[PDB]
């Protein structure tokens, strides 16, 4: 997005990224750059050890035996990808990782989860991975020669608006990676077809003044609450409390039986 | 070369087969109006395809107006 | 085909790795099993006709409408009875391949993959074949390791059909 | 792809010409056959599974080399691929019938299909024999006078048969 | 080339599906429409030179500078007037194609895609063509569904230019 | 759920386009059909009890073993007969939805997606339900466009089971 | 996505019931209004570019802070995005009108739009004002009695107003 | 790609030898021409739209068949593509001028271009003619003596003319 | 890929026959060799780096043109690629030894390698020579009688030699 919003949201570097295409008669440097970009994208920006590199697939790409899309698929099917993102993750976390890594977006609806859980149950891991790379969405955005890149922060034809808000759950900043498994932050909002506020970059910040206690820190607690006391006006609530009152607030929420969905510094 | 990577992990006799598609005439159509990348070659382009993805690549090419001029076993 | 040795290499190759002790242990595991598997294969092969005939009759006994109803999918005529024996023979023969290969590879490759579509298209009940497979489990006369491996493949097919 | 209407448009634009009165009248005559065309599409579709399976059974009876061990349709996977191809070809024939133009069949189904079968070792001539048996079953379905407003469908039936012939020739 | 019939098959094909009642209904909606479109196509064709000549003059009246200023992009000389009448003829003829086809397909394929690049490259104002298309809407004398479908295509072209 | 109105928008949306004459024609096709579908739904609903009872009886006649053999998948006790009549009732009811919706969407969403796994897991023969659907096709007494659209949905189910 | 027919169907299935006589008759009534619905969709679509640009001009004239340097619709990139959004919303409104159900508008366009605008710093209240402007122009266009078979479009006009209202409520 | 420098380095390395004193001197002469090379790149670039649009206009006037209905540059998408190709070629010509080596033009623009046009049915000879017209206007623009420090640019103009001639030959 | 067991299965299936007693006994004989097979894989694998590095030094000593400037093994990338290729071939020979069938080596490594090297300019004959040197050292390593239960490994050594010869013959 434009500087005014991208700066607040921590996505300036994403906005200025340029799709990388492997051209005919590319140099050795250009192939090297492409291999690096694929590893960064498909492996979610993990530090890649030399022992983990796909020696053979790299050779074939460099020899123009296989396309960039073939090389993306080789990496996605590799044991490295499996160990990083599949063997230690629940399925729905695995699926959103595939959407981030391979399509550069967040899942749009629960039925995408259902489709891919069914496909894994039917044809296993390879069939699941191939669905992303062979999809119309992959072919029309990246084709055979362009390295995948994150798309979720830009208006895409045939996207859902909530794809933009959800992007911030799966993209956590430039200096981040999908390395620790874990659970999906998207589970509830996918299942119930809703959206969640975007607290990223500097949008989590809230004013302190003289009301933020001894450490001048506020914490934002997002809860789901019901009336099991004073009247509850909203099923979803946020509380801003200082560090000194944070234990009391948790205990209050806990005593009321309400669910904490997220807590972060404000 | 390429079979080692193109053929997936199925470890099946049927999937352990690669075919080289020769496709020509890939051009702009309403099918790829929204495509975010440029077509670089409309002459003969050769695409290695494992048996397990022949349906998909054939559909992709045909949906894109490409002509399959030959298919050769690897 | 999926067997202990090819899966070992397939995994090693995908990692671009020489075979290591893990794969050698897989090979030793195959060797521990091979002779019993070869003995099971010979025993099933020698009694193939008896097993196939017996299994086919077991199906007819349990599903008598198959030999009484006219239709392309049933065995009321000699044509269907021959189809049926052939099919049961296929299951039996491919099971012996699994014992030779040491895995479900042969069943997966030659019989199981696509069987759902075949049975649906030609209106063949998978319950028929389950019964034939159960008969074979009950009459092949194996024991020990040979019995355990053979029944695992028969059950693998049974589970695939249900 | 083209349909019956856009086929004429593309030819007219290449010449830079409005459609003539004769072309408009011919397309108006096409519209008048529309209901019969829909009926034929509906009838083939409602009998798709029977058309395929009966055609397949007859093929394998005529050509037992296909299903015996080592045959190209032996093993479940190959049998299923064979049945699938028969269904695919029939589906695209109904597409061509529905649009009234052969382009969808030729551009999306028959494109490179002969080369596919040669590369795989699928006997293309046996495929053609299978397609012929589906054609014969399909036309009788379309021509059935029972349970439908009576009229002459021989023109549409002839068009359908050509789509089947084109598919058969494409592999054989 | 977007028309009801091709879009119906495109959709079913992308789903790997035979045609169903949904697509048949699309066909009926086409059949309900086609004759009015063909009649609209005929009426526009027969009145084409009158419509084109009038629309051209309407542009010259609305934008007098286009007949007074020198430059390749203008119609001050006969060269530019010829180009201009040709262009308007293209819009009218292709619009008739849309009525024949039953969708914007012909406008999308032959005229709309890339129109912005041409108009910017050769410095042609979209407003000139909007005025021409407005004239044609105002003078084709169509009624009923012929008018409705024809105006949709004219408006489609106008919207693409705006 | 596939229906003409949702397919039209899905296609337009995937293309990032306003609805055009093509989609308007799809709506007209829907309108031409809708009243006949609604009447078909009403006629089937009114006769449902008789249709469902006759279908179950038809299946039991064609497949007598289903009412004679013990087992959870058969109808030899009242438990099984109730399951069977319930299932057939589902098929009929969801077919009425397709007539209301004007598309197979309801069959796809509620019944067909997953039916193969159910029929295999619980060992229900698809041929049983085919026979039931045949019976409903013969005995629903619809005519004209109501008969055609209703039969298209019944045949769609028959084809999915075949 | 639902339309008017499938919304009712889905509720019926969840209840395990056939559609009642009155529900079918209510659907018959919706069918009776179909032509007016199509005309409304066709009219808004046909005037789409003007509805957006007029509503956009009026918005920026009332709220000059949007286009002032440093404003949220200042610079070509943000202005273009803003115009795109107005068209997007109008497009999804026409989709909901065409289907007779809000699901397409809600699920695909509105859900997450508030969070999106808050995140971006787009003034949702301003977007709501633009939507209101498009609302009034569209209804005037839909309600224009010239060049159309005369009848009462009050119900459809109310429905369309409803969808516009959903969008206005959503973005703030 | 190579530039004028790395072209010499690459040849030197294959022989395993240091650049000769005359090779270094020759590159020094290239450096002495750097400002004129930069000016020529800037001048062509500044006039790129005019160069393309004028040459295209000249081409279609000289070759009316191209733009008649059915002609290759007829329809907006085809005209658009044709204009794009002219600009692509001009752009890669400047790249080659900037680097002082043809490798960029050959590798990224001209490689496969003849086959592309043959497959598409683009008349390559007409493309070559359009490239000639672009060449002519470009060299006049580069040689325009006004508003620039005076000097002899004949060497750079010859080098540029070669790149244009390379492009025209690759298609014709 | 095939192993020693599934190689026989696939052939038997193609004929629709059970394995014969002769075939099962042959397979039982292979089982008896299993420990020797495993030891040979282990020994080659344990010395893989030395086999490659010594083979490469010996090859560049006999063929110094490979490592002079402009030679095919000159520059670090080419030298590293050359050493990689040697290790890849050795790796696939151990796969073939482990499986007791040549298919993994042939399907994945050798099929098409000759054509690939020809296009690259890699001297296929020199590669074959290097494969020979690795073969000779590898066979000596397998045969080392020290530290292992003494026995006759002549059959397994002949098989391994055959795999090296396939590799050598496939490049030159
Ligand atoms: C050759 C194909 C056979 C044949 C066809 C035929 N059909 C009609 C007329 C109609 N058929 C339909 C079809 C449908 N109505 C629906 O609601 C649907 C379900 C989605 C379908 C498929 C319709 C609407 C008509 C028009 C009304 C009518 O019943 O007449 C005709 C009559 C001529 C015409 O084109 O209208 C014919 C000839 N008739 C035969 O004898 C062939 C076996
Ligand atoms: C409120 C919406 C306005 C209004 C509408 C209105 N329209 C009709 C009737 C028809 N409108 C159409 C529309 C089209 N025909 C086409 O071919 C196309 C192009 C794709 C379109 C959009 C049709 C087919 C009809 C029926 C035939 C007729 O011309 O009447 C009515 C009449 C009632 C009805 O339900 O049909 C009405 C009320 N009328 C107004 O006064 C409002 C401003
Ligand atoms: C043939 C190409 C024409 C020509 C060129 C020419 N240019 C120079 C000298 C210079 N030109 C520049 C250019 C720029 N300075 C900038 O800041 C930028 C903007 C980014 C540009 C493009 C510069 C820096 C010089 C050097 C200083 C100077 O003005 O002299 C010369 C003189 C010789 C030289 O090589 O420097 C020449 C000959 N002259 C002609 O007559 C041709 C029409
Ligand atoms: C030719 C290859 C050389 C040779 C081999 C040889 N080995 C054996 C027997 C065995 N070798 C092993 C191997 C391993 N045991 C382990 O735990 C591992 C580490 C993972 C390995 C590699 C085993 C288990 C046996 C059997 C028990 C034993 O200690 O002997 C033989 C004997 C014949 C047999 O089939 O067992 C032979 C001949 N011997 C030579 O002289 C060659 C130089
Ligand atoms: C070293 C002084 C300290 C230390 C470091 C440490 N870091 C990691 C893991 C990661 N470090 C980063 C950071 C970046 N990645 C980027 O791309 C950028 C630039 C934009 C940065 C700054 C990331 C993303 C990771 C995670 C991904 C990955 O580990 O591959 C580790 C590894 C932890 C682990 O293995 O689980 C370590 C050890 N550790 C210390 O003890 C020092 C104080
Ligand atoms: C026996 C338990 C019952 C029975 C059998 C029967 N089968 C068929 C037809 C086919 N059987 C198969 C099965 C296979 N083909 C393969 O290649 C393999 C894998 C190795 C298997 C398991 C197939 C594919 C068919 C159809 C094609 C063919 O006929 O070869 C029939 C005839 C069906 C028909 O419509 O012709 C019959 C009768 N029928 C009974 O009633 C028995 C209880
Ligand atoms: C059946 C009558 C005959 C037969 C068929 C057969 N075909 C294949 C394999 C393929 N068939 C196709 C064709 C298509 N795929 C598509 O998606 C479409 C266009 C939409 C077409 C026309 C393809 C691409 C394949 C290969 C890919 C795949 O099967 O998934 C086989 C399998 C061959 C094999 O060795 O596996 C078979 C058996 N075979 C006969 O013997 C009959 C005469
Ligand atoms: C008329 C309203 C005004 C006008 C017209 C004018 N047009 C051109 C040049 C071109 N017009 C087109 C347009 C099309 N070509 C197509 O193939 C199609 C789609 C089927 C369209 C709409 C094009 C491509 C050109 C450029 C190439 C060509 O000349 O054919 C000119 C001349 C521009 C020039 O520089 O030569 C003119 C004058 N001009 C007016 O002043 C009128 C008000
Ligand atoms: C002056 C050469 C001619 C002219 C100008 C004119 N412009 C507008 C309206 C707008 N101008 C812009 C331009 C920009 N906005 C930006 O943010 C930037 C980037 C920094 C630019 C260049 C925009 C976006 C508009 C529309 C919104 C707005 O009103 O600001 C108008 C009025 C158009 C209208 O409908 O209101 C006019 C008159 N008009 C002439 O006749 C001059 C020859
Ligand atoms: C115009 C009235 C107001 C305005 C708009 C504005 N919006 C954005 C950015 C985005 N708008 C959307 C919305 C959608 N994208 C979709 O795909 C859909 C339909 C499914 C919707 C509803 C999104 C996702 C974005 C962000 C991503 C993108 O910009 O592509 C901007 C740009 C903000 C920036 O900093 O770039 C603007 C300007 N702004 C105003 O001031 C008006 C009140
Ligand atoms: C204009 C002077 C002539 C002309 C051109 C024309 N070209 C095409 C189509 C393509 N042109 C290319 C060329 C390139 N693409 C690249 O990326 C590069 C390298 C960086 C080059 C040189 C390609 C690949 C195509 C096809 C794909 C695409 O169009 O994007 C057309 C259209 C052909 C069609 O049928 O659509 C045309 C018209 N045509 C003439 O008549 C002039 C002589
Ligand atoms: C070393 C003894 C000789 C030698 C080798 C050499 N090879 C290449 C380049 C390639 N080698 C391969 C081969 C493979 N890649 C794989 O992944 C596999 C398994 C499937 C094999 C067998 C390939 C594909 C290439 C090209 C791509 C790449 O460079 O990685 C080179 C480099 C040549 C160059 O860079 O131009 C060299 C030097 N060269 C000799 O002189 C020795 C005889």
């Amino acid at each position: 997005t434009s500087l005014v919003s991208a700066q607040r949201l921590g996505i300036v570097a994403v906005d200025e990224a340029i799709p990388l295409e492997l051209r005919s008669r590319s140099t050795e440097e250009e192939v090297d750059a492409v291999i690096l970009a694929v590893y960064r994208q498909v492996l979610g920006n993990d530090h890649l050890m030399s022992q983990e590199r796909l020696t053979s697939a790299e050779s074939l790409l460099r020899g123009r035996e296989i396309s960039v899309r073939d090389f993306v698929r080789a990496v996605a099917l590799s044991e490295v990808y499996r160990q990083k993102f599949f063997h230690s993750n629940p399925q729905n976390r695995f699926i959103e990782l595939n959407y981030k890594h391979l399509l550069g977006r967040a899942p749009y609806d629960q039925s995408e989860i259902a489709f891919h859980t069914d496909l894994y149950h039917q044809g296993g891991y390879e069939a699941e991975i191939n669905s992303y790379i062979d999809s119309v969405e992959y072919t029309e955005n990246f084709g055979d020669w362009v390295v995948p890149y994150f798309r979720g922060f830009a208006t895409q034809r045939n996207q859902k608006t909530v794809g933009f808000s959800r992007s911030f759950q799966v993209y956590r900043g430039y200096a981040t990676s999908d390395r620790s498994g874990s659970r999906s932050r998207l589970t509830r909002e996918l299942a119930r077809n809703t959206a969640s506020p975007v607290y990223a970059g500097s949008t989590a910040e809230s004013l302190r003044g003289t009301s933020a206690g001894s450490r001048n820190q506020m914490y934002r607690l997002q809860v789901i609450q019901g009336a099991a006391g004073t009247r509850v006006r909203r099923g979803k609530a946020e509380y801003l409390v200082s560090y000194d009152n944070l234990s009391a607030k948790l205990q209050q929420i806990n005593r009321q039986g309400d669910t904490v969905t997220m807590i972060s510094l404000a | 070369l390429g079979q080692s990577s193109l053929v997936g992990y199925s470890n099946t006799q049927a999937a352990n087969r690669v075919f080289v598609y020769e496709v020509s005439g890939l051009r702009q159509t309403d099918a790829n109006e929204n495509s975010a990348h440029d077509i670089r070659r409309s002459g003969s382009v050769f695409i290695k395809v494992p048996y397990a993805r022949m349906n998909d690549e054939m559909r992709r090419i045909s949906r894109l107006g490409g002509t399959i001029v030959n298919i050769r076993p690897y | 085909m999926k067997t202990p040795l090819t899966e070992a290499v397939s995994t090693a190759d995908s990692q671009g790795r020489f075979l290591s002790s893990t794969e050698l242990q897989i090979a030793f595991g195959r060797l521990r099993q091979a002779n019993a598997g070869l003995q099971a294969a010979k025993a099933l092969t020698d009694n193939a006709q008896s097993l196939v005939n017996g299994a086919a009759q077991a199906v007819y006994n349990k599903f008598p409408y198959t030999t009484q109803t006219q239709g392309n999918n049933f065995a009321a005529d000699q044509r269907g009875k021959d189809k049926c024996a052939r099919d049961i023979g296929y299951y039996l023969r491919i099971v012996t391949y699994c014992l030779v290969a040491g895995g479900t590879g042969p069943l997966d490759e030659y019989l199981i993959a696509g069987i759902d579509e075949i049975n649906r298209t030609f209106d063949l009940s998978p319950s028929w074949y389950v019964e034939a497979l159960k008969y074979i489990k009950a009459n092949h006369g194996l024991s020990g390791d040979a019995r355990d491996e053979a029944n695992s493949y028969l059950d693998y097919a049974i589970n695939a059909l249900s | 792809m083209f349909d019956v209407f856009t086929r004429v448009v593309s030819q007219a634009d290449a010449r830079g010409e409005y459609l003539s009165g004769s072309q408009l009248d011919a397309l108006s005559a096409t519209v008048a056959e529309g209901n019969k065309r829909i009926d034929s599409v509906n009838r083939i579709t409602g009998n798709a599974s029977a058309i395929v399976s009966n055609a397949a059974r007859a093929l394998f009876a005529e050509q037992p080399q296909l299903i015996q061990p080592g045959g190209n349709a032996y093993t479940s996977r190959r049998m299923a691929a064979c049945l699938r191809d028969m269904e695919i070809i029939l589906r695209y024939v109904t597409y061509a019938t529905f649009t009234g133009d052969a382009s969808v069949l030729e551009d999306r189904c028959l494109n490179g299909l002969r080369e596919t079968y040669v590369a795989l070792g699928v006997p293309g001539a046996s495929v053609a024999a299978g397609v012929q048996k589906m054609k014969e079953a399909a036309l009788d379905i379309v021509n059935d006078p029972n349970g439908i407003t009576r009229g002459d469908c021989s023109a549409i039936v002839a068009e359908i048969a050509g789509y089947f012939d084109r598919a058969a020739a494409a592999v054989a």
